[PDB]
DNA sequence: TCACGCAGTATCCTGT
RNA sequence: GGAUACUGC
């Protein structure tokens, strides 16, 4: 991080060493480098499927780990042959990959133990499952789905299992068996609670305001707030029905809005994880959760 | 049983085992065929749209069955002539459709599916008594145990069925089924087995019945496909059977037309830009969406129009639903505060966000330079005197009066007769004058 | 008295 | 058009 900051300050408006030109140049060169590398890979008749400003993912189209490593070495050397101090290395061998969108993917990193054997470790980058603004329930669901998608089971069975799990979740919500702790959504405050002009539309801010109205320690900019979405008979939008967990445990008129959690927390995530998987589509997912498959 | 009836149609539901032997008319043939095609298509559509256990499915299917006059409910009265007629319909129509739906495997599958669905529904509407009657008439022999045998195994039956009370059990009658059919019940040990028979009380049974039905029906369809050459020679029935599967049983386009005459110059400019570039900045989007809401374009219609117009702008189809769908819904008061936002008033448009380079919203009379307004008016074939008068009014800062003069000149009316204070008022007046 | 850069995805709102 | 979040490098 220190080194990266030594770079980034070059383009920091309020820095003592503002040198925007230099930083621009740095970035430009980086882009050029990436381009060149991609070109070289394509000249080697390989396939390039992703790259984020310093990296390239190559589809080896092989199943012999040793051979893959050989290829690694080869291309590595080739690239290095063009540079003096720059170096490229194997940052990981993924047994399976689920590439959804730019900077959003999952894989099974292969850690070799020796004698040709290897262990597999699940790795996620950018998926909602690794984001704090989604209800833990949904996250867990997605994690399960990923564990099913990245395995080696026959696809049909995979799908079946997914369905089963989703139905289970549906029931667990309908009967209210899920622990309350799993219904919480966490969000941070960039400014103080008062500065926001949308005290109604923004849920977390609303919760913060309530906390500041209570008789405890106040919440200020940078302090994360956890809230739940409930039912009160107000007939307002979900964004206006946020409540602190304690409040839900206290008041006798508030109940968790099952519908919402099944409709805008689990279903979206799962759908986005199942978009490139054949046999699963939004409609189906909704059906498995007990939702109405009409408006989906 | 009026004139020529019999015991040929005991129960409403049937497995369609025995082909009809009657001599019917060509008109009756065609009517029955088309009617059952309508019924099966309704079944398919309702199955796609709704969950087959849903109450909406049941209500809509009952409505369709009543509309087409097919047997769907029992009657504990007797075999009334009308009822007989209905049953006869069902029996003949089914076989006619068999002749229609046996040529190709695809067709066969479709037919089978629809038939099964219908049968399931009808079974779901059968009272226990009627159900047993059916199970007897077809030699399915799913029990019914005697009272004496029931007393003989009273304790075993009591401990077999979950949550069955002594007296309530005395009020219930069981059925004897081979254990090969009660697999799902026997496997978790929720039904007593004695001498190879399970004693099943009065949801799953329909499944077994359906299985049998499906087997039979598939066999029948195969046989029918084997007996096709005999029917192809009957020209009368060839156009129908060979093609039954393909038998038939405000608008967006006119919006452009409206843009010729009724649209006020602001909406005309916005529409011209939209069709020129298939994209509008935010202000134009808001203004045009509110105006099209005002004219009457429904949420579905507006969504379709915007989707079609934007898709041509080299953007992903999913991107539209991701981004602009919420805005379109909000303009119609569907989300957020959920307020039926009214169309912009001329005062708002004049005093709303000031347009800049690359924008086309706002009132042209106010946001267009006099030379540009003169050129635009000339383009619309307005008489030179009218163009000069409009320019003079524009120089007077009374842009609403300028639009009134535009309306007077374009509609060939000496006086507008109304105080134009809303673009929707402009469109309404134009529609009143024209239509 | 303060505070690293940029690229990218997801959600939600527009009355007096 | 704007606003609120937090991932990636
Ligand atoms: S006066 Fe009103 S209706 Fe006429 S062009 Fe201007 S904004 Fe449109
Ligand atoms: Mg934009």
């Amino acid at each position: 991080l220190t080194a990266n900051s030594m770079y980034g300050c070059l383009g920091f408006s309020y820095s003592r060493f503002y040198a925007k030109p230099l930083a621009a140049l740095v970035t430009h060169q980086g882009r050029e480098i990436l381009l060149h590398t991609k070109e070289m890979v394509q000249k080697m008749n390989l396939e390039v499927i992703y790259g984020d400003t310093d990296s390239i993912m190559i589809n080896t189209n092989c199943n012999n780990l040793e051979e893959v490593f050989k290829l690694g070495n080869r291309v590595k050397s080739e690239i290095n042959k063009s540079y003096k101090l720059l170096e490229i290395d194997i940052d990981g061998i993924f047994k399976s990959l689920l590439l959804l969108k730019k900077k959003k993917y999952a894989a099974l990193t292969v850690e070799p133990t020796g004698d040709g054997k290897y262990v597999t470790k699940q790795e996620l980058k950018g998926l909602d499952i690794v984001r704090r603004d989604w209800c833990e329930l949904a996250k867990q669901a997605g994690n399960y789905v990923i564990s099913q998608i990245l395995s080696d089971q026959p696809r049909d069975s995979i799908v079946e299992n997914i369905q089963k799990k989703l139905t289970e979740i549906g029931e667990n919500v309908t009967n209210g068996t899920v622990p309350i702790t799993q219904y919480e959504i966490n969000k941070a405050l960039t400014k103080d609670p008062q500065d926001y002009p949308d005290k109604k539309s923004l849920p977390h801010v609303h919760v913060a305001l309530w906390i500041n109205s209570q008789g405890g320690r106040k919440v200020k900019a940078g302090d994360t707030i956890s809230y739940v979405i409930c039912q009160d008979g107000s007939n307002l939008s979900a964004s206006q029905r946020a409540y602190a967990q304690e409040q839900l445990q206290k008041q006798e008129n508030l109940s968790i809005d099952t519908q919402y959690y099944l409709s805008q927390q689990v279903h979206p995530v799962v759908a986005r994880i199942c978009e490139p998987i054949d046999g699963i589509d939004s409609a189906l997912i909704a059906m498995w959760l007990g939702l109405d498959p009409s408006q989906f | 049983t009026g004139d020529r009836k019999g015991d040929l149609y005991p129960s409403s539901l049937q497995f369609y085992q025995h082909p009809p032997t009657e001599n019917i008319s060509l008109i009756e043939f065609e009517t029955f065929a088309i009617e059952r095609l309508k019924l099966l298509k309704a079944v398919e559509n309702l199955g796609v749209s709704y969950v087959k256990n849903s109450e909406e499915y049941s209500k809509k299917l009952e409505l369709e069955l009543r509309k087409l006059k097919f047997p769907y409910r029992p009657l504990h009265e007797e075999i009334s002539d009308d009822v007989y007629d209905l049953r006869r319909k069902d029996h003949i129509s089914h076989f006619i459709l068999r002749l229609a739906y046996c040529q190709s495997e695809d067709l066969r599958r479709w037919f089978i599916q629809q038939e099964m669905d219908l049968f399931k529904f009808r079974f779901g509407l059968l009272t226990k008594e009627s159900v047993q009657e059916f199970l007897k008439l077809n030699d399915l022999q799913y029990v019914a145990i005697s009272e004496d045998e029931k007393n003989m195994h009273k304790e075993d039956l009591m401990n077999s069925s979950f949550g069955l009370s002594l007296t309530k059990m005395e009020d219930t009658e069981f059925y004897k089924v081979p254990f090969q059919a009660a697999l799902d019940l026997v496997r978790p040990r929720k039904v007593f087995l004695w001498r190879g028979f399970a004693f099943i009380p009065h949801k799953d049974i329909v499944s077994i019945v359906l299985n049998d039905f499906r087997a039979k029906l598939s066999k029948a369809l195969a046989l029918s496909a084997r007996s096709l050459p005999v029917v192809q020679s009957d020209e009368r029935l060839q156009p129908l059977l060979n093609h039954l599967s393909h038998s038939y049983i405000i608008s967006l386009e006119q919006i452009d037309g409206f843009a010729a005459k009724s649209f006020p110059l602001c909406m005309r400019q916005l529409h011209k830009s939209l069709r020129e570039n298939h994209h509008l900045r935010h202000g134009g989007r808001m203004q045009y969406g509110l105006f099209l809401k005002g004219i009457g374009l429904t949420l579905e219609q507006a969504l379709q129009f915007w989707r079609l117009e934007f898709t041509k702008g080299k953007v992903d189809s999913e991107k539209f639903d991701k981004v602009y769908a919420y805005s379109i819904r909000h303009n119609y008061g569907k989300e957020g505060k959920r307020t039926d936002y009214t169309p912009y008033s001329c005062m708002k448009v004049i005093l709303s966000n000031p347009p800049s380079q690359g924008d086309y919203h706002g009132c042209p009379f106010r946001h267009s330079d006099p030379e540009l307004l003169k050129q635009k008016l000339q383009s619309f074939k307005v008489p030179s005197s009218g163009i000069n008068q409009i320019l003079e009014l524009v120089k007077g800062m009374h842009y609403q009066l300028a639009c009134q003069k535009y309306f007077e000149l374009t509609h060939s009316v000496d006086d507008c007769g109304f105080s134009l204070n809303h673009p929707n008022q402009y469109f309404a007046e134009s529609q009143k004058l024209l239509t």
